RNA sequence: UGCGAAAGCAGUUGAAGACAAGUGGCUUGUCGUUCGUUAAAAUGGCCUCGUCGCGAAGG
């Protein structure tokens, strides 16, 4: 369940979360990466955010919102945006 | 690890101090070393349960 | 052994001025003898003090150092006020004042006069047949600047205007350590390493009495009229001679013996007591440097006295927020 | 008493304060003391509060 | 010759309002953080934190 | 209360009993050392 | 903060035969080892100065056992007839054995190859012999020559004292344990005698008459002695010269006694007795010689003895039966040099290490972790016990909700609740919790009772169990009524 | 003279340190005690000697706060999970730091720590910080006074040791830097006056099994400052 | 809600206002609204501290 946000250059861990409770199986984002939506095998799909300007000045992620939606699992996820659909 | 296993190196010219850490010094199995902030005291604590205290004359 | 290098009581027993070592410097300090701690360090290890004395109009200390200076140092203000000097870099071995007249011996056998109201040198002179010097004392006969008493391994009563030796006493087999004038004619002396005090007439050279103690001495303190002299011995005891100028006929044994034993069975040493009329200011190092005191009533305690003090030895740290069973 | 570090949304818990909490905030010079105003609701008769503050070191109480 | 005499203290008596304040605590620490000044309905206690007595 | 008086209690809950140059140098040093 | 309250275990309330500490201390005597012998185990004595050995007296064969391992360690079999009395000297060094030929022999301990000396007693069987308690070198032998004698073992040739004055079958001796000049004997006409050894010793200075022929005379104090004959034991006091207690709680004649003082027990003094019936019973000389506990063996117990006051190891009760065997019921009592420093000379010592609690139960940590249905499920596992199940049921009643603990069940997991409740409804202390628990489960699961067929037979025989229990409680209420009549 | 002459010790002296202004040499070992000598040339004596039963102390060190210079804490940690904080103002009380807040599965032990200052970069609230060796690749920092978690940085491999650089920015304002080694030789240096993210990572030219790193020459743990601008 | 015994005894239940929703009016619901009568429903549940020989800038 440890959703970990690694830095790309210098190749190490920017921050971490032990948010989930079991196997995380998939995740996604949007087109300019203010959100990361993770979803695992205990069906709790939750959304980490970077929306505020000071949080993107620090470029640090919060454990913003949670949602349970399902009966048994999640095994895949996807996201889409437009100017008429998201 | 071994007995009498401490050395001091002169840092700007990175030389090694020859005369002091000789076999007539009772360093013992050295397991801690610490400098004083201003007096130039040098404490070396060994495994047998004591700490000897040298003084550097230059400081 | 003491980490206090050397200490001196003020007259009328109120403040103890003591110098200890603290990481190759000299932590000097003044402590009241009923919390005074912000007192100075000098610079490096090659500037240690050698003698010190009070001056009681402000109140101050003089520190005869070893580099060649005397430092007149205030106590209320923390800084050194003035730096008396000779022209030589030689080690001042003892200093003694009398009113305004100050007098310091050297280690290179000289004598220097000074005055702490005009702040300048007066006379700069040596004499023959005094090959080492480590004590001197201006004599009390009012403003008797003349006829001072120098002392090293034998005691020489020397004039300041005839400027030569007028009497010579036999000293010890060691360099002298304590020489103090107790009357207008008697002075006590005693070297270190030996247990023998001898008092001398200043007008005959006859050793009137010999005081003995159970160890060699560190410092003596007499009363205001020479009827009680308390020495501190090197094994950390206090020996008080009562009425030492009466007549057990030539050599007086010690009368009062006060030693301080804590309530865990550990002997703590006593250095530099002070006895005015019917009190006793016993001083002792509780922790490694900070000293404590006791104002003991002097004439009423028995012949020996084990003063008890409390000290942490195995006390369970009961907290202010926990209980006994945790 | 639940204190939540916000960078992971994770808690440290103090389990039982013999009373419900009404007001609590930090009050140190840099945040080394936690005030607490607890109320002890198991009697519905009186409004009998209980003041305590406690240092953040090991969460031990001080002067209830 | 009897008399009544108040001897002992009561409840701490905070700002007991009906949600008119979210800061329902009027105790205080001194700026030397060693003394807790706390009002009562009957007293004004001053405690010392390292000893936990009513220091005045 | 068995010390031969009485103790009552309020509801504004209080309790009550039915009852029957060295000195100047030392002062300046204590001032200046702080 | 504070600590966590330990989940209590509400045990059985005040049922009769309540657990008293004397019967606790005697109850912890376990491991009754039974050892065969060849004939009736007549006499058993113990080792005084190192209480670690005891001597048993079979026919023609005296054995000594040790208390550390409880096996036979030495024998003594140079006996020309049946051997009767085995006793020890008070320095624990020499064993005196009176046999039936009359040549009463004393060996030393652990060396049966050397008979130390053979006292020639009378032609009659020397039935009891024992050493003096105070003095070492005087030895009392009573034969059935209606007489007893005191021998000095140094001057072993002649009777030092000739104590006559007893009529029929002198059988026991005991010495008054403060004044060593007072020797107490018993005979088979009653009339417990005692003599002053400084006197001529041919008549008792005062006699005490147990009406039954006395079987054992022991001393428990300088003041009072204990003599037994018939189916009762009687305590006499010498200062009042009078019988002052008698207990008769047996069937047949009591055959041996002894006493133990100041040993490790809540009961200070203890006098135990063997009774030829199958029972050995302990009596408490503090509170008027009441019975306290009794062990039952498989035949007429002919002698018994307990380990002495200072046994320092495994403490023993032993009893030789006349059937030919023996019962032993026992009770049993260079880099890390500084890491044991433990703070001797250092100034200030700080100590706040919390002791580790004993390991919490599965249901205890389940209720503490609030998983209530899992607490109930791990509670009704057949590896648990009755009081533990009753206390977790009481806990879920008092704190949580039984509705919550049953809000997610089905046909399957509701079975072991009722299956426990069948056994639980019948007894006393559980039936209220059984009652409201099955009441709330049938309140909450009525439609599943309509659908599912399995627990219907559980409800049926629960109805039968309730009818059986209401019949039993109704007749018990009738007994309560007739006791209210008889008061 | 021998610094352990007036009072004998009993285990290996596992850590020595000095008070950064006062003449006190602090000594601690595996005999679950910690003494503090007052030291000079001819002699040296004991001042206090606290003794913690149950717990050894693998490393123990002074700490003075930079702002007020009147805190004088002792931070003593052994092979267990807790470290102990002593306050010095002249019996005596201590506190038992034992609560990692969010991250309890990353501290097998408090076996190695350091102590370092930090100015908080939006206001000049200079406070101390203890820094712990992790178990996988972590290094947690904490708060010296309160005991909050602040952040935990992490490298790969094994954390073997680490050291604390300082660097000034303006008058009376400084940013610290934690330098931490791998067990292979590439080290990470990240500042932590902002949140702890890596500002440089570089490889030791050679070196395989590396075991200790120490920076200095300016100010560090063995010689901190007392004025803030003396950094 | 009142009495009283741990059981039971006698009796409440409205008026107005605001706001919302749904079908300009009209139906339904909530009250950090007033007077008067003694009158279930946000995946959210309680921490660690049981842990692992000697030898003062050579012999």
């Amino acid at each position: 369940g440890s959703i970990k946000f690694w830095d790309f250059q210098f190749a190490t861990l920017n921050q971490s979360f032990k948010a989930h409770d079991a196997d995380v199986l998939c995740l996604t984002t949007d087109t300019d990466n203010n959100y990361v939506f993770s979803a695992g095998v205990d069906r709790k799909i939750f959304q980490f955010s970077q929306n505020t300007n000071k949080s993107q000045k620090n470029n640090r992620w919060v454990n913003s919102s949670n949602r349970l939606l399902h009966g048994n699992d999640i095994r895949a996820i996807c996201a889409y945006q437009s100017k008429g659909a998201d | 690890a071994v007995k009498d296993a401490l050395r001091l190196v002169h840092l700007p010219s990175c030389s090694v101090f020859s005369n002091w850490p000789t076999s007539g010094t009772p360093l013992g199995k050295v397991t801690s070393v610490a400098f004083s902030p201003s007096g130039g005291l040098l404490a070396v604590g060994n495994e047998q349960g004591k700490v000897r205290l040298w003084k550097l004359n230059h400081y | 052994d003491s980490p206090v290098l050397q200490s001196a009581y003020d007259p009328s027993g109120q403040y103890l001025c003591y110098v200890t070592v603290a990481l190759d410097k000299q932590r000097v300090g003044v402590q009241p003898t009923q919390w005074n701690e912000n007192f100075l360090y000098l610079e490096d290890s090659k500037l240690k003090v050698t003698c010190l004395k009070w001056v009681n109009d402000t109140v101050a200390i003089i520190l005869g150092m070893n580099n060649g200076e005397i430092w007149l140092y205030s106590v209320l203000a923390n800084e050194v006020t003035y730096k008396f000097t000779t022209g030589n870099s030689y080690e001042i071995k003892d200093i003694d004042l009398m009113g305004n007249q100050l007098w310091c011996i050297d280690s290179s056998d000289a004598f220097y006069q000074f005055d702490l109201l005009q702040f300048k040198l007066l006379q700069h002179f040596r004499i023959n047949n005094c090959v080492q010097l480590n004590k001197l004392t201006i004599v009390p006969a009012g403003d008797s600047v003349a006829q001072l008493l120098v002392a090293s391994h034998s005691i020489s009563l020397i004039d300041i205007e005839e400027k030569k030796v007028v009497m010579t006493f036999p000293g010890h087999v060691s360099p002298v350590s304590t020489l103090q004038v107790i009357t207008n004619e008697f002075f006590i002396s005693g070297a270190e390493g030996d247990r023998f005090l001898n008092v001398y007439d200043i007008h005959s050279g006859m050793t009137k009495c010999v005081l003995v103690a159970e160890s060699d001495i560190k410092e003596l303190s007499h009363s205001g009229q020479a009827d009680s002299i308390a020495v501190t011995t090197e094994d950390g005891s206090l020996e008080i001679f009562v009425d030492p100028l009466v007549s057990g006929n030539k050599s007086k044994k010690s009368s009062k013996k006060i030693q301080i034993v804590s309530k865990d069975g550990r002997k703590v040493p006593i250095y530099n007591a002070f006895i005015n009329k019917d009190l006793l200011n016993v001083s002792w190092l509780q922790n490694a440097t900070m000293p404590y005191f006791k104002n003991l009533q002097w004439r009423e305690i028995p012949n020996e006295y084990t003063v008890e003090i409390s000290l942490n030895w195995n006390n369970k740290n009961k907290s202010a927020d926990r209980d006994l069973h945790g | 008493m639940s204190l939540w570090q916000l960078e992971t949304n994770s808690q440290q818990f103090l389990p039982r304060l013999n009373g419900i909490i009404i007001d609590c905030q930090v009050l140190g010079p840099q945040g080394n003391y936690y005030s607490l105003i607890l109320q002890m609701t198991e009697n519905n008769s009186n409004s009998d509060y209980q003041f305590l503050l406690l240092n953040a070191s090991d969460l031990t109480s001080k002067l209830s | 010759q009897y008399k009544l005499s108040v001897v002992s203290g009561g409840k701490p008596a905070l700002n007991n309002l009906s949600s008119v304040t979210g800061n329902k605590n009027i105790a205080r620490l001194s700026q030397d953080q060693r003394n807790y000044i706390i009002p009562f309905n009957n007293q004004i206690k001053v405690y010392s934190v390292e000893t936990r007595q009513c220091v005045k | 209360n068995y010390d031969t008086d009485f103790i009552f209690l309020d509801i504004e809950s209080t309790l009550g009993v039915v009852g029957t140059n060295s000195d100047i140098f030392a002062e300046q040093l204590h001032k200046l050392s702080s | 903060s504070t600590a966590r309250p330990r989940i209590i275990t509400s045990k059985a309330p005040l049922l009769p035969q309540q657990t008293t500490p004397e019967q606790r201390y005697w109850r912890q005597y376990t491991s009754a080892q039974l050892v065969k012998e060849h004939n009736s185990v007549t006499h058993i004595s113990f080792n005084p100065q190192h209480p670690h050995d005891f001597a048993v007296t079979s026919s023609t064969r005296v054995q000594i056992f040790s208390s550390r391992t409880r096996q036979v360690i030495k024998t003594f079999s140079r006996f020309k007839d049946v051997v009767y009395s085995a006793s020890f000297r008070s320095d624990g060094k020499l064993l005196c054995a009176g046999d039936a030929t009359g040549l009463v022999s004393v060996y030393d301990s652990y060396n049966p190859r050397t008979i130390l000396l053979s006292i020639n007693a009378s032609t009659h069987p020397t039935h009891v012999t024992k050493f003096h308690t105070q003095d070492n070198k005087i030895l009392a032998t009573a034969s059935d020559d209606r007489v007893t004698r005191l021998w000095d073992i140094s001057n072993a040739y002649e009777p030092q004292l000739e104590l006559t004055g007893a009529t029929d079958y002198v059988r026991t001796l005991s010495f008054i344990p403060a004044a060593p000049h007072l020797v107490a004997t018993g005979s088979y006409d009653g009339l417990i005698r005692l003599y002053d050894t400084r006197s001529s010793g041919s008549t008792p200075i005062y006699s005490l008459n147990h009406d039954q022929p006395v079987e054992n005379v022991i001393a428990v104090s300088p003041t009072q002695i204990v003599s037994c004959g018939g189916n009762n034991f009687k305590v006499w006091d010498l200062t009042s010269n009078k019988k002052l207690y008698e207990r008769g709680n047996f069937n047949k004649a009591v055959t041996c006694l002894d006493y133990v003082e100041n040993f490790d027990s809540p009961m200070q003094s203890a006098l135990i007795a063997s009774s030829l019936d199958g029972h050995v019973k302990v009596f408490d000389p503090l509170d008027n010689f009441q019975v306290k506990f009794g062990w039952k063996f498989s035949g007429p117990v002919l002698s018994c003895a307990v380990s002495p006051s200072t046994a320092q190891g495994n403490r023993h009760l032993v009893a030789g039966l006349s059937s030919g065997l023996l019962a032993i019921r026992t009770k049993k009592k260079r880099m890390m040099r500084g890491s044991e420093y433990q703070g001797d000379q250092e100034h200030i010592i700080h100590n706040d290490k919390v002791r580790s609690q004993r390991r919490m139960r599965a249901f205890e940590r389940n209720i503490n972790q609030f998983k209530w249905s899992e607490a109930l499920d791990n509670a009704f596992v057949p590896g648990m016990a009755k009081e533990l199940t009753l206390t977790v049921l009481q806990e879920l009643r008092k704190r949580g909700k039984v509705r919550v603990a049953l809000y997610g069940r089905d046909e399957s997991t509701l079975e072991p609740l009722l299956n426990w409740c069948l056994k639980g409804i019948e007894d006393v202390r559980s039936a209220s919790i059984v009652a409201d628990w099955v009441a709330v489960v049938l309140e909450l699961y009525g439609n599943t009772l309509e659908s599912s067929p399995v627990l219907q037979e559980l409800m049926i025989d629960l109805k039968t169990k309730v009818r059986h229990e209401i019949h039993k409680s109704k007749e018990a209420q009738r007994i309560e009524g007739m006791l209210q009549l008889l008061t | 003279k021998d610094a352990n002459a007036s009072h004998p010790s009993h285990s290996a002296i596992q850590s020595l340190s000095f008070h950064p202004s006062k003449p006190l040499l602090l000594t601690g070992g595996y005999d679950k005690t910690l003494r503090i000598y007052h030291i000079d040339g001819k002699t040296n004596h004991l001042v206090t000697s606290l003794h913690l039963v149950g717990s050894p102390i693998q490393t123990c060190t002074f700490y003075t706060s930079l702002s007020n210079q009147n805190q004088q804490n002792i931070f003593t940690a052994g092979r267990r999970r807790y470290m102990h904080s002593w306050d010095l103002s002249l019996t005596a009380k201590i506190e038992k730091f034992s609560r990692l807040y969010g991250h309890e599965s990353t501290q097998r032990s408090f076996e190695n720590f350091k102590v370092a200052h930090l100015q908080n970069s939006q206001t000049n609230s200079v406070h101390g910080i203890v820094l712990l060796q992790g178990n996988n690749g972590w290094i947690n920092i904490l708060h010296s006074t309160s005991g909050l978690w602040l952040m935990g940085c992490k490298i790969e491999g094994v954390i073997t040791d680490f050291c604390i650089d300082y660097q000034p920015i303006s008058r009376g304002k400084f940013r610290t830097i934690l330098i931490a080694v791998n067990a292979y030789g590439e080290v990470w240096e990240f500042d932590l006056n902002k949140n702890g993210h890596v500002i440089r990572r570089w490889k030791d030219q050679g070196g395989v099994g590396i075991t200790k790193i120490q920076v200095g020459g300016g100010t560090t743990t063995t010689c901190p400052a007392l004025q803030i601008s003396k950094i």
